[PDB]
């Protein structure tokens, strides 16, 4: 029962660690696209307000 | 009388008139072009000068060039003789078959039907497509929109609907190509000649085609939807007839408007769009409608920029629809076709009093198991299905079978699936999902439910495997 | 003379720039050569910027523009009841001209501090989750908010349909006249809505004000204010009105268009710097009046559409920061079968139990905090670990109440009927039932008390409370009924 | 008499579910 | 001297003068109006033209309409006779009780007290609210800010503070309603008449009220905070006595400024705000202060747009405070009221040398256990509670009890909670959290701690939840 | 020239990502209103009018053709970005090359599952 | 004055985030072009001019010094916002403080992992 | 920091001269004055700069942090021009160090902002690619010789995209 449990935890925790790693990449790339877009959108609002004057 | 060009930037041409000023929406004719160049009056600038939008390229235009007022908005041929013909944005034949000799013409700008003209009739239009028929069914004379990012399946779906619907239909159809692929127009045209729905020899054609594709400058892309609608309006009102209107792709209308708004020098709104995005859309959309006078079943493909459904263009389009089919790249990438998001597609006729309690309950049942499945996705992503409780594993396993049974081989996509196309009667769609939900197929493998028609094909498929 | 008249300098995108009109007042309605009207919004040294109430093809450079000497107004009064009008009060239902005998300005400042008194009279929706958890009083503003297709309009419709019960009576103090403002919607949708109200026999006490998607932006901008003024007629004459603004997201988009085209420089998200004030000045006009001012009221249910469930966004928080609470609907709850799809924790009433009958206050007293804690504890529990007796009880109760607060559409419930069902849950009679049989229980229980215990229901209604006698009578009914349902 | 063997600890896939009035392992 | 309106766009009115140009900040009176319409000079445009902000609606104004320079900024009634009265932005009575029978007036614009005028005295002001008194206590004469997104509890908290601190206050109070709900102004007014804090028939009133709510145009909303604080400045400097100043909501001052910024011809700063956000705020806030002449305990509700505390408006407000109470929708949504974030609320006097080491140690201990739990939550949501040592899961259970014991039923919130209001002495607050930390209630159910007053009620609740 | 002379040409645009950047430079300097990733509203049309010109002509026009192989550079495999989706929404399919496969020495690094040819099946020899 | 007279001075700028806000106000109102976060193009130059004046003088110049401890306020931990990025790059090192560290009981709330001093050991006694 | 960057730079300078007879140019773009001083003296001690004879192996070009945007934007081109002499006139394989390339891009962005040009995505200059390309393309092998360039790269927000 335990030999089966320890190897099944090995398999599960290896696979969990792999999934975590792949999700970290996905989230990091989501983070960065969002980071860039927030800067871009804020700047466009400023530019738009400025150009609309006088 | 006559005016002179004073300014040109892309699609935007300013024209000064010395004697009498043309009203907004008037079609002007540029003098001395090898092909007709129409400018549509958009604004009065002051000092006897109008700002206009060109319906074709403005290369070769010179300041001082003469422009004539036609005394009306763009007018196109409407009626029986448009059937089997292809026209452009300004109503010219582009099929090399000569004049379209209609007895009537109609301006492409017309006011939307008024509140008093609205029909409240609600009646199911069965497509034979399981996801749609079950979860978000189409209505006869209703407004249908097909949302999707680049390459997810909008056009395949509209083509399958033309196959499934536009033959069990005893009226007329209009297809408007708006900002899409010219070769897709060539494909459709020649396919219809082959099938016979366009007859080149007799007066039996039942479809009219109007095209202004992604090779066209923005004024043409912005107005060609109105050209198509106008052809549809004639058949709706003057023949009263049951009309199908297909548009691929209405997003291109709004995008084209963004291109011109940049040149019209307006202050931009969010995401660089025209400030007039919603009213422009409203004035066009409100004409795409059934009235007490006649029925238009409209199916519009709706491109989703960067897969973002919150983009102002698709976001604003939702409120104009009676039924939505929302496609998903993630679902496509899992191999589920049609790539419909079963939890983001809706229909006004999904109502127990319209579809019956059986249909309604099965649909809600399906959406409940799928949402329950979705709510477990964070943990499954990290730890997998094995870490879930008995109860949760049952819902996950049933939901995965339901997900797969929502997929379907389309006649139009046989090359890409390798499966013969299937059309599933409505009662069979209800029965199959009813049975899965009840646990009648808990013993059958997931893959047995993938890319089949009726539930019997899933059973026969499961028998083959093991 | 260019004092009382002017000439169009330019026209484009619903904005006319007009030379002259030296005597024009800020916000004055003017009339163009063709008959179209417009509002003077920009008084500049060399021109007037006029927003056009219609199609600008009907205006040309050189057209005369004439003073009206007046701000916009609308037809007002009971003759609008059962009618569909546009943003200016013109009939659009084909049933003839509106025989009203009073006019009211559209742009009037909300009553100040003195003319008001605290919200104290129930405004029953007939929706269990709303009436119990986020109750609405007469004179209150309560936002309905959520993504597309979450059931927002449906809350407003059922609320209108609920008032029939009172409106058929002769007690004018309990009556509620209804106003539905459609902004930016498609005409066929508004038509389907009117049909629904007509089939429920609710149109007779409802005014529909409609400025749809192909109506010019100024008209969509104006429609909420126009409907408001129609509601204020009731407010200021000792009567009670309810107004729905469906929706204010589309109104803000219309206002953004006009403002950008008037060349007013944009702010956050391209909306005008004063998009807050757009909504705040409108919603402030929903009020409860004191006795000296007639004791009337106007209650508002504005609607806001979120994107991807983000209640924390700019416009959504703007309007939450105006209203006296909000009902937040979530797509996830909707598809799980929680309908109405109300997120309890994120929804609030800023009037609370003061807006409830004593009977409802008795059964629902602590239920909202309870349900918010339930959901916290349900999330913490998820995995099958060691939960004590007290948390398991809390989870058991919360699951069963959540089922109890589910409801179908188009059958809004009398308050005494709501009270009877909530009673069964709150007193713990449902605790040992399977969660999936709770809806079945309620349907059978309700229909049983309706059929066989009209006296008990009538007494709870009349008294507006659960007497010690009613409490005992309910106890006998539920205990025996439960024993029958269980086995 | 059955009576079912596994352990106290999770995160081992289906170990517990595969085997599942006494029972050894919490 | 006389001018003529030359432009009207929303609240922004341009006026041309042939002779003497009015200085910036001067109040101008529009002629031919039914009610007094004040314009405040904001800019000199050149060409003998000034740009102004209107204090009321601009509908009905005509180009050419006469405008008189008053020769001064907006001046309002100050002194004892403001007590029990309600005034608007320009000092007119709005309570329908006739004239403010004062013979003393003050301009709403004034210089901030100098550095030499500052007081460094800081002693605790007990509120009887557990979370505040324990973790981020208020100081007498200090600057208190209550931050929150829409609907999270700013006003309920300020109303409870009014209940617990102001009702038994021996000096004067000023409440400034700035860009908020008129309904809340009416609620408050009648509550104070009931409590006797305002008296309509004698001279015993202890509260002066000033209102310019969200039904008003931005000019009124931009200046009404100054009106309210000018009233308070009088009581601080001329009566000397201890003043309480409540402002709901001071964000509305900055927002009003952003509404008119573009029309004043400014390039926007980030997030649509006026470039002058910080200096505008500074000139206003630096007047809201205790000095050597007198004490002002100021409590300001501070709105947080889009729930983002980095929004330039609230972000810039923090530096102006001695104690910050930060509310959170994520906490409110759980039913934890008051919805104070225990890990984002601070006070100058949270110092072992000021509050004593016992108070400080328990507060830091509470913050540690809560931060430790918060950092674990997401890990155990996936890996499971069972993976934790008995040490970690002990601090999870304890932290969840501490979270709950931080919640409290307010007297002003009875219509929302269904529970009777509770006020908890500082000693009892300290004792209760100390005991929970020490593990003295590890045997009690989580829920016994939720929505109670003193720790004895949790014990009592534990027995009640049994049978 | 070849297409309309009854001959067959192949054109590679290497690459359109850089082209769109150059066009964005021009557009921002022209002070046109930026949108998504600061690109102008006509950035779709920049590529659409170009790629529409690859075509197969009927025999009456000489039967010639122009085939286009536009190239797009992604960032971190993200096909859902603005310019990539624009181009996918123009072309008749894509060959997706994957960093992970390339690193593993799977070369050509083609993701078969995500690659598509929408119209190429009708132009594949029976033998293949 | 101390630096140039063979003496040693320590200056604290509390804080440079507020100084940059003041400069942005003036810049915007002078209608200078706005950039990221509405700051002007010379905002880096603003702080670099200031921070370069902190120095260690050789013995030939008297051997005095000026040490600077600028303060920067971040928003929600964003060390990569415009003004933080500027002053991070300008300086010889950074002491990073964190809210979760503070409330966990790490006070002073220094993230030792991220904090850096490029001068390092050269500034340390043998004992340390 | 602490990873031996300057020693590696000086050894590269040393090795290339010793083995190829090619000189180096160091362009400090956004140079911290303290670090410019340190580098100079470390180069004197290592012997890659000689103050007493003509045997120095590097030319230094410093554009310090306290200089205006224009100066910091152009100083890489100054370094490039010194390098171009050794390639195009003396037929050498030249090493050019740019420390650091991000501050080159940053100074270009500042310059673009000051000239009132509308910023691009993430606030960078619309000419980001062309500013980079016109500089980079000068670093290359030609028929006369080559310039090879080591470029210290800072990565904003640790975002490689
Ligand atoms: N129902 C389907 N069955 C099988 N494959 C499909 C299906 N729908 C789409 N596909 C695949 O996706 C490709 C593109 O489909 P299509 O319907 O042209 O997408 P679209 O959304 O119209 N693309 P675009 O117009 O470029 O934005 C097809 O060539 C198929 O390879
Ligand atoms: N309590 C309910 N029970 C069952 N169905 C409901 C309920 N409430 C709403 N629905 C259905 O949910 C769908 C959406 O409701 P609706 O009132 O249109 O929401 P909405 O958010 O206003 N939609 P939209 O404005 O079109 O984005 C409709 O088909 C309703 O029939
Ligand atoms: N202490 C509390 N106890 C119980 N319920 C509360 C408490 N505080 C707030 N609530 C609930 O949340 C609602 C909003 O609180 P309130 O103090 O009015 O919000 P606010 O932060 O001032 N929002 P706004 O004025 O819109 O910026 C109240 O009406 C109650 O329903
Ligand atoms: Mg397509
Ligand atoms: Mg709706
Ligand atoms: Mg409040």
């Amino acid at each position: 029962s335990t030999t089966s449990e320890q190897s099944a935890r090995m398999t599960a925790m290896d696979n969990a660690s792999k999934n975590a790693s792949e999700m970290i990449d996905k989230l990091t790339l989501t983070f960065n696209r969002t980071r860039q877009a927030v800067i871009t959108k804020e700047l466009i609002e400023i530019i738009s307000g400025a150009a609309a004057l006088d | 009388t006559t005016g002179r060009i004073v300014a040109v930037i892309g699609a935007v041409v300013d024209v000064q008139f010395d004697e009498g000023l043309p009203p907004i929406l008037n079609a002007l004719e540029v003098q001395g072009r090898e092909t007709r160049l129409v400018l549509e009056v958009a604004q009065h600038l002051g000092e006897s000068t109008v700002r206009t939008i060109a319906m074709d390229g403005t290369e070769g235009l010179v300041r001082g060039q003469k422009v004539l007022d036609s005394g009306a908005p763009i007018r196109i041929p409407v009626g029986p003789e448009t059937l089997g013909r292809i026209m452009n944005v300004i109503g010219e034949p582009i099929d090399e078959r000569g004049p379209i000799k209609t007895k009537q013409f109609a301006a492409i700008h017309a006011e939307a039907p008024e509140f008093v003209e609205m029909s409240v009739e609600q009646e199911i239009l069965v497509t034979g497509i399981k996801v749609v028929d079950l979860l978000a069914p189409y209505a006869k004379g209703g407004k249908i929109g097909l949302f999707g990012g680049a390459g997810v399946g909008k056009t395949v779906l509209i083509m399958e609907l033309i196959n499934n619907v536009a033959k069990a239909h005893g009226g007329y159809s209009v297809f408007a190509g708006v900002g899409e692929r010219t070769r897709e127009g060539n494909d459709l045209y020649h396919e219809m000649i082959e099938s016979g729905v366009i007859n080149l020899k007799d007066a039996t054609s039942k479809v009219a085609l109007v095209y202004g594709q992604m090779n066209e400058p923005p004024g043409a892309r912005a107005r060609v939807a109105l050209t198509g609608l106008t052809v549809a309006e004639y058949f709706r009102d003057q023949e009263g007839q049951d009309v199908l209107l297909f548009i691929d792709n209405i997003f291109r209308f709004t995008q084209a408007g963004s291109e011109v708004s940049a040149l019209l020098g307006r202050i931009p709104s969010a995401v660089g769009y025209q400030p007039t995005l919603a009213t422009d859309m409203g004035t066009m959309q409100e004409r795409i409608t059934t009235t007490k006078k006649g029925s238009i079943t409209s199916v519009q493909a709706i491109y989703v920029p960067a897969d973002d459904l919150t983009d102002p263009a698709p976001a604003t389009t939702f409120a104009h629809l009676d039924a939505t089919t929302v496609l998903s790249r993630a679902i496509a990438e899992l191999g589920i076709y049609p790539a419909v998001d079963p939890l983001d597609s809706t229909s006004r006729i999904m109502d127990p009093n319209i579809v019956g309690s059986e249909h309604y309950d099965v649909a809600r049942g399906v959406q409940k198991i799928l949402q329950d499945y979705k709510s477990l996705q964070d943990i499954i992503a990290i730890l997998g299905m094995d870490e879930l409780s008995e109860e949760d594993k049952l819902t996950v396993s049933r939901a995965r079978k339901i997900q797969r049974f929502l997929s379907q081989p389309f006649q139009v996509a046989e090359v890409f699936t390798g499966h013969l196309g299937k059309l599933v009667p409505l009662k069979e769609t209800i029965k199959g999902f009813q049975q899965i939900l009840a646990g009648e197929y808990d013993h059958l493998p997931e893959q047995a439910f993938y890319m089949v028609g009726p539930i019997e094909e899933a059973v026969a498929k499961a028998d083959k495997l093991a | 003379d260019l004092e009382e008249t002017g000439r169009v300098l330019s026209i484009g995108d619903g904005i006319a720039r007009v030379h002259g009109l030296r005597n024009v007042q800020a916000e004055e309605m003017v009339e163009f050569s063709s008959g179209l009207k417009g509002m003077s919004l920009n008084l500049e040294p060399d021109n007037v910027g006029v927003v056009v109430f219609g199609n600008d093809k009907l205006i040309k450079e050189g057209d005369i523009v004439k003073r009206t000497g007046a701000i916009v107004d609308v037809p007002v009064g009971e003759e609008l009841l059962g009618r569909v009008v546009d943003a200016l009060g013109n009939a659009i239902d084909g049933k003839g001209p509106i025989g009203s005998k009073a006019r009211r300005r559209v742009g009037l400042k909300a009553p100040g501090i003195i003319p008001r008194i605290s919200v104290r009279e129930p405004m029953q929706t007939g929706i269990k989750a709303v009436d119990s958890l986020v109750p609405i009083g007469r004179g209150q503003r309560e936002l309905i908010i959520g993504d597309r297709q979450t059931g927002k309009t449906s809350i407003a419709i059922d609320t209108i349909i609920n008032q029939k019960r009172f409106n058929d009576g002769t007690d004018e103090k309990k009556k509620l006249y209804c106003i539905y403002v459609a902004i930016g919607q498609k005409r066929s949708t508004v038509a389907q809505l009117v049909k629904r109200l007509t089939d429920a026999d609710a149109m007779k006490y409802t005014i529909v004000v409609s400025a749809t998607a192909s109506d010019a932006a100024p008209l969509q901008y104006l429609a909420p204010y126009s409907g408001c003024s129609m509601g204020e007629y009731f407010r200021d004459n000792g009567k009670h009105a309810l107004i729905i603004y469906d929706d204010l997201s589309k109104q803000a988009v219309a206002y953004r268009q006009m403002s950008l085209l008037l060349r007013r420089p944009p702010g956050r998200e391209a909306y005008p710097g004063d998009v807050f004030y757009l909504h705040s000045r409108l919603l402030e006009r929903a009020a409860k009046m004191n006795d000296a001012f007639g004791g009337g009221s106007l209650t508002a249910l504005p609607v806001i559409e979120t994107q991807a469930g983000d209640v924390s966004a700019y416009i959504p928080t703007n309007v939450i920061s105006i209203t006296d609470g909000q009902i937040f609907l979530e797509t996830e709850l909707f598809y799980k079968g929680i309908r109405p799809a109300i997120n309890v924790g994120l929804s609030v009433s800023r009037v609370g139990s003061a807006a409830q009958t004593r009977a409802m206050k008795q059964v629902a007293g602590t239920m909202k905090l309870e349900l918010a804690q339930y959901r916290e504890v349900a999330a913490f529990a998820q995995f099958g670990s060691d939960l004590d007796a007290a948390t398991q009880q809390l989870l058991s109760r919360g699951v069963r109440l959540t089922e109890l607060l589910k409801q179908g559409q188009y059958s809004p419930m009398a308050i005494e009927e709501q009270v009877a069902v909530i009673y069964a849950g709150v007193r713990g009679y449902l605790d040992k039932l399977e969660p999936s049989k709770i809806t079945k229980f309620e349907n059978a229980f309700l229909s049983h008390v309706i059929s066989q215990h009209q006296a008990l229901l009538g007494k709870i209604r009349t008294d507006g409370k659960i007497s010690e006698e009613s409490d005992a009578k309910l106890k006998e009914i539920v205990t025996n009924f439960l024993a029958g349902f269980e086995a | 008499l059955i009576i079912g063997v596994s352990s106290d600890r999770g995160l081992c896939g289906a170990i517990h579910s595969s085997v599942a009035i006494i029972g050894v392992g919490d």
